[PDB]
């Protein structure tokens, strides 16, 4: 399975 | 350690994982340059 998304917020 | 805009992180698991924050992805793959 895929590792954790990016965090969107942070952008 | 890790070229510029990337951060080692570790998920809900304990494995390591690599932030990309130039292009905003992530991946397993530890960066080379």
């Amino acid at each position: 399975g895929p590792p954790p998304e990016y965090p969107f917020k942070g952008m | 350690g890790l070229p510029s805009g990337w951060e080692e992180r570790k998920d809900a698991k304990g494995r390591t994982y690599y932030v990309n924050h130039n292009n905003r992805t992530t991946t397993w793959t530890r960066p080379i340059m």
